[PDB]
């Protein structure tokens, strides 16, 4: 807002954006969309029900959009580096890249941005170096604990 | 819209869910969080059928049906094992932490939770850990609070606030310790929370008042009866056992009352079970007390009368139809006269008037629901006529559903509903002496004298009809005020205007009268409501009569020498002092009353009558509908010594005494076609049930369930010879389980729900042709009137602004649910809920006077030095001091009054 | 008896200037109250509903909701253990005993002298430096056994 990137007549177009940033209080379920809908207006955050969707009436009973950090982090990619970059990033269904990673007990547990189609043994070997000393791997969670 | 429910074709209606629709047709889903009045939520997830996408389909889905649309050509199955199964580790699951409570908790024989564990067919217990506890709240003195029991279904809460607008009960907590209740211990301040112990599935809340005397629903004796603590009309269950009222259950009224009572009518019963009430006719001889039976205290009553030279009748708001008819035939029409002050008689009559002659419809209490815009003028509807209140509530909230009925939302989805109208509701502009319960829903409160309150309307009905008079010396912001109702109310479709007899103003009836007048001649689909006082005040509009007034006059100037009074205590509308003088004065005072009142010391003869849970009757409501009101027991089963009659057949036995020297105790019927021949106002009254020869299939219909219990031991301590069953001449009642109450039986008049395999409230689904609709075979009760084709004139009688005038003050009416009922006064659980008597004045007068907030000061009416702590009322308007109306010494007849020697004590 | 000072109560109306509904600002509002006096007592959920205009009950569920909105007190330092399943993996129960053999107490309760109180806490969003622990506002990674009467003597 100090740039004029935030606020009343953004980059000299007329569209007015105001954002702002809501702390949460500690919860899981809050992460659910329309459970954050609901702790967004200060309930408690049971979920909703669909239909109707959050952007027939989300926040407020207004049309609201909830998305990830990530997917909001891939926005500007798009926008900018134009939309067939994008489709060619990887040979796959799913387009884009994606921050993968293991973690639990292993040599290098971090965080890497792969194209989709990666498989799990390379994110494990390749990045992670494989499973700590003297440890035999038994298991693994794709995507957390969900 | 067609469904096919384990390949059977049903029509159904397409904007239900499919778990009301499948009730409507007999069929039995197990359900918890929904209720016919809240609409869905889905959270219990009982309620879980199998929908398969069409005919040749195999796999299906669990679906919920209650957030399930019944479309049409939709194919479930209720009996599929999976669901079945399903809806079993539903119950299951509800069962792992339930409390071992049946045997000690007062809903068992009653419990829908009891009902759905059977019904699921889950009888055996694998789970073997630890089960939760809560703590308990006192929530006051009536209803009681066990958390245990709690299945999480969230009835209560969207009852308590999504429905009843009140703000103190709520969910606290989180995964599996979530809590019901206040947050704090305290009294559930909403006038509505009585309705919890109907709403609750499980033993959570519970009416304290019955936990006291606590019987099984089995052993219940109940009857159809109508509500005699104010003017709505509530239709009721009484249930008595041992000789003694015991609960108050609400009656499904599809017109009137749904589901839902007010705490006043569901907990204001104790009257009728006190040990000082008159059970036998006492004939005062010099200072002894003589007990007679019916038959000599009626042949002194009719010798004594035979040798007076006029007798006078004195009826009541309180009696039904057919006793002060039986009065009025016994005294004369001429000698009849209405107990009632003449200001309460003239604005009754007039609200009778608009009612019956203005030309606007005027809605029953459940199509108050669907009006777009409210004015209420000068009524404290919350505190007067409760469920009104509660109706306008859902009326305001009418905009969200239409909101979301523009967004294709069904209207069964009550959250969604909620989530578009976040804070949009229909207009509603509320006038009284001060704030009311209405103002945190309401667009906006008018604190003003009644005077101003009438100007206001007046000013209202001026602006939407330049025809009506105009108001002079109105502020410009109020001016600014009168046009945002104007513009409200004229983008209306169908506007509402509420007003009664309970302003003490004349002037607000008329100024009510013209707005709904203005907006008829605008073409708005306009409707009227009065609130009158007491349950037959409509009934004895019609019916008419002088004012007590009137009966004073006559009884001091030695005109009358014989006055007989029906059920009035006749300090509640007129002075003590006079009335004492005039039944001192009166050389035979004879009071036919079901309740000790002080004008029985002086009485030379009080008969025994019954009250409404002793008697059979007919009452007519503030909208103008008969409703008969039957005999729930005989008082002379468990007391034999007991005479205690009806107040009809007291006084047409009297009559027949006086005229051929021989008692007749009549039939109820026959005092009805009476009604209708004299009086063809009544002649509605008829129609409001059928007559004691009325059978299904040639058999009666039961006042007690199937399995009532003890019939051989409950008398035994008395006599071990079983005495004979009470024969019920007046009525198609029976005193036993020898009768009708099936479900599908043509009838309208319904004594209690009971279905096999639904034992909890939730039986009126299983007696109503679709649920949450009316009852099957029609409503109870007729109106007595239709709307008039042609309606009044504007009334020009448009009042001046109040003047505050020195010395004098203006006593402004403050009514309590809770104490402003004289029966409900008399209750003994009331005397807890209702408050210390506080005499309201404003700020500016309490600095004026010098006193405080709490410091007592006496104020002498009609020589009458009282005194009353102050509490201050900023709400209020210089010049007026509040009073509340019905309390001990605090006659409903101040309203409008003027004070003297208002000085600190 | 609560009484709100300025301070709070201008940061409150300031939260609910970000907001088209006062009911969105309950949370922080008792975030505020909270950071301000440690907890929240039985009075600011009544302070909190009047100054919001929304019933009490409505934030006494959202305060008995959330588990970082206490609303017993507190000493004047929290620790939050993480118990999830990442720090299960790294071996969060030495952590967790050591920290039991430290305060001599059992989670969820606190010291005699209101030093430390002691939480099981959600997933802190640091898994790949498994175990973690929150301390009031500061975040610890890499955590061992031997390191927690050093760790934890820096906070008095
Ligand atoms: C129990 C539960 C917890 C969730 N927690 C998160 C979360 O913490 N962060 C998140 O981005 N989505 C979470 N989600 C997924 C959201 O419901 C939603 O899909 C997502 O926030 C936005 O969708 P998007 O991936 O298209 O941006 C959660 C879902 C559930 C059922
Ligand atoms: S609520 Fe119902 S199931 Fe629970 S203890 Fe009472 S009667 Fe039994
Ligand atoms: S207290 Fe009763 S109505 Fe409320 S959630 Fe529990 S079972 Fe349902
Ligand atoms: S609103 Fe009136 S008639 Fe209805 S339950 Fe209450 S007191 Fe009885
Ligand atoms: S009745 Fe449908 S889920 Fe509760
Ligand atoms: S599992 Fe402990 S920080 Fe995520
Ligand atoms: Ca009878």
């Amino acid at each position: 807002t100090e740039a004029g990137l935030l606020g009343k007549n953004i980059m000299g177009t007329g569209f007015d954006f105001e954002l702002f940033v809501h702390t949460g209080a500690g919860r899981y379920i809050c992460g659910e969309e329309t459970a954050l809908i609901n702790s967004l207006e200060g309930r408690r955050a049971n979920p909703r029900s669909k239909p109707p969707f959050p952007a027939t009436s989300g926040a407020w009973g207004k049309p609201t959009c909830v998305n990830n950090v990530e997917t909001l982090c891939n926005v500007p990619a798009i926008l900018a580096n134009g939309v067939e970059w994008y489709q060619n990033i990887s040979k796959s269904k799913d387009a884009g890249t994606k921050l993968m990673g293991f973690s639990g007990r292993v040599k290098n547990p971090g965080l890497w941005e792969l194209p989709f189609g990666t498989t799990a043994r390379e994110i494990l070997e390749d990045y992670a170096g494989g499973m700590r000393d003297g440890l035999k791997f038994k298991a693994w969670q794709p995507g957390g604990a969900g | 819209a067609t469904i096919h429910v384990d390949g059977k074709e049903y029509e159904v209606n397409g904007a239900d869910n499919l778990l009301e629709a499948c009730l409507s047709l007999g069929l039995d889903i197990p359900y918890f969080c929904w209720h016919p009045a809240l609409g869905s939520v889905g959270a219990c997830r009982q309620c879980a059928v199998k929908q398969y996408q069409n005919a040749e389909d195999t796999r299906g889905r669990l679906v919920m049906s209650c957030m399930t649309p019944a479309s049409d050509g939709t194919f479930i199955s209720i009996d599929d094992e999976e669901a079945k199964q399903f809806r079993e580790s539903v119950v299951e699951w509800l069962m792992t932490n339930h409390p071992h409570d049946c045997p000690v908790c007062e809903e068992g024989g009653n419990c829908h939770l009891q009902d759905m564990t059977v019904m699921t067919g889950h009888s055996f217990r694998r789970y073997r850990f630890t089960k939760r506890t809560h703590r308990n709240q006192d929530l006051g003195p009536f209803i009681s609070h066990e958390m245990n029991r709690c299945i999480a279904c969230y009835r209560c809460v969207r009852y308590y606030k999504d429905y009843a607008g009140g703000t103190d009960l709520g969910v606290y907590g989180a995964h599996d310790n979530v809590y019901f209740g206040r947050p704090e211990d305290g009294t559930l301040e909403s006038e509505f929370s009585g309705n919890l112990v109907e709403i609750c599935p499980t033993g959570v809340f519970t009416d304290k008042t019955h936990s006291e005397r606590y019987n099984r629903k089995w052993d219940m004796q109940f009857a159809p009866s109508i509500c005699q603590q104010c003017s709505i009309g509530c239709n009721i269950s009484p249930g008595e056992r041992y000789g003694e009222l015991r609960r108050i259950e609400n009656r499904y009224n599809g017109t009137v009352n749904h589901y839902f009572l007010c705490d006043r009518g569901r907990f204001g019963y104790g009257y009728v079970n006190l040990k000082d009430r008159p059970r036998q006719p006492v004939q005062r001889r010099g200072d002894d007390f003589i007990t007679l039976n019916a038959e000599q205290a009626m042949q002194g009553a009719a010798d004594i009368l035979r040798q007076s030279k006029k007798v006078i009748g004195i009826g009541s708001p309180r009696a039904s139809v057919e006793s002060n008819f039986a009065l009025r035939e016994l005294v004369g029409e001429e000698n009849f006269y209405t107990g009632i002050a003449h200001g309460e008689q003239e604005r009754l009559q007039l609200a009778l008037k608009v009612l019956r002659e203005g030309g606007i419809y005027t809605p029953a209490l459940r199509e108050i629901e669907s009006y777009d815009a409210v004015l209420v003028l000068g009524e404290d509807v919350t505190q007067t006529g409760a469920r009104v209140a509660l109706a306008v509530r859902q009326a305001v909230k009418g905009k969200a559903r239409e909101m979301a009925a523009a967004q294709k939302v069904a209207d069964w989805q009550i959250a969604a509903i909620l989530n578009i109208g976040q804070r949009a509701k229909h207009p509603l502009f509320v006038t009284n002496v001060d704030d009311t319960r209405l103002d945190d829903i309401a667009a906006w409160t008018y604190r003003a004298p009644v005077e101003d309150q009438a100007r206001l309307g007046f000013a209202i009905a001026h602006a939407l009809d330049n025809s009506a008079p105009a108001v002079d010396g109105i502020e410009p912001e109020l001016q600014s005020k009168i046009d945002v109702i104007v513009q409200a109310l004229a983008g209306a479709k169908k506007p509402l205007i509420i007003s009664g007899t309970n302003a003490g103003s004349l002037e607000v009836i008329q100024a009510a009268a013209n707005v709904a007048k203005a907006l008829k001649g605008r073409g708005a689909d306009v409707g009227i409501t009065m609130i009158a006082r007491s349950v037959n005040s409509m009934g004895l509009g019609i019916m008419g009569g002088g004012s007590l007034e009137e009966a004073l006059t006559e009884l001091e100037t030695g005109r009358a020498d014989a006055v007989v009074v029906l059920e009035n205590d006749l300090h509640r509308h007129a002075s003590a002092t006079r009335v004492n003088a005039a039944l001192a004065k009166a050389p035979l005072v004879m009071v036919v009353d079901h309740q000790r009142t002080a004008i029985m010391e002086n009485a030379h003869l009080v008969l025994s009558a019954a009250s409404f849970a002793e008697s059979d009757g007919t009452v007519i409501n503030n909208e103008g509908r008969a409703q008969r009101f039957f005999q729930v027991y005989d008082p002379a089963y468990y007391d034999s010594k007991t005479v205690m009659l009806e107040s009809w057949r007291w006084l047409h036995s009297l009559h027949s005494t006086l005229l051929s020297r021989e008692v007749d105790w009549t039939q109820l019927d026959h005092v009805i076609d009476a009604v209708v021949a004299k009086i063809p106002e009544l002649a509605g009254i008829k129609d409001a049930a059928p007559d004691a020869t009325f059978r299904i299939r040639g058999q009666k219909l039961a006042r007690e369930p199937h399995r009532y219990s003890g019939r051989t031991a409950m008398r035994a301590n008395i006599s071990v010879h079983e005495p004979r069953q009470p024969q019920d001449i007046d009525t198609m009642f029976t005193f036993s389980m020898e009768g009708n109450n099936q479900p599908t039986a043509h009838r309208s008049q319904v004594p209690f729900a009971w279905a096999p395999g639904w034992n909890s409230p939730q039986a009126w689904n299983k007696f109503q042709d679709e649920v949450g609709g009316k009852l099957r075979f029609g409503d109870p009760g007729v109106r007595l009137f239709e709307t008039s084709e042609n309606g009044l004139d504007y009334f020009t009688s448009v009042p001046a602004r109040f003047q505050p005038q020195d010395g004098k003050w203006r006593i402004a009416p403050y009514y309590h649910l809770f104490g402003s009922d004289e029966l409900s006064q008399r209750a003994p659980v009331f005397q807890s809920r209702m408050p210390q008597p506080y005499i309201k004045l404003n700020p500016a007068d309490a600095a004026k006077l010098g006193v405080n907030a709490g410091t007592r000061v006496s104020f002498s009416y009609d020589g009458n030095t009282v005194t009353l702590p102050v509490e201050i009322a900023e709400g209020l308007t210089a010049g007026q001091v509040g009073l509340p109306m019905g309390m001990s010494g605090i006659a409903p007849v101040l309203a409008g009054a003027h004070l003297e020697d208002l000085k600190e004590a | 008896a609560f009484e709100l000072s300025a301070a709070e109560r201008e940061a409150i109306e300031h939260e609910m200037h970000h907001y088209e509904d006062p009911r969105a600002a309950s949370i922080e509002a008792l975030k505020i109250v909270q950071k301000q006096r440690g907890w929240v007592p039985d009075g600011a959920i009544h302070a909190i509903a009047d100054v919001l205009g929304i019933p009490a009950s409505d934030v006494e569920g959202v305060a008995t909701f959330y588990s970082q909105i206490f609303r017993q007190p507190v000493g004047r330092h929290v620790i939050r253990y993480c118990d999830s399943v990442v720090c299960h993996i790294n071996g969060y129960q030495g952590i967790q005993a050591a920290l039991e053999k430290k305060l001599n107490i059992k989670p969820g309760q606190t010291t005699f002298d209101g030093r430390f109180t002691l939480l099981p806490t959600c997933c802190l969003g640091n898994c790949d430096k498994g175990p973690n622990m929150m301390i009031d506002e500061d975040t610890h990674a890499h955590l061992t056994p031997e390191a927690i009467p050093e760790l934890l003597e820096r906070y008095k």
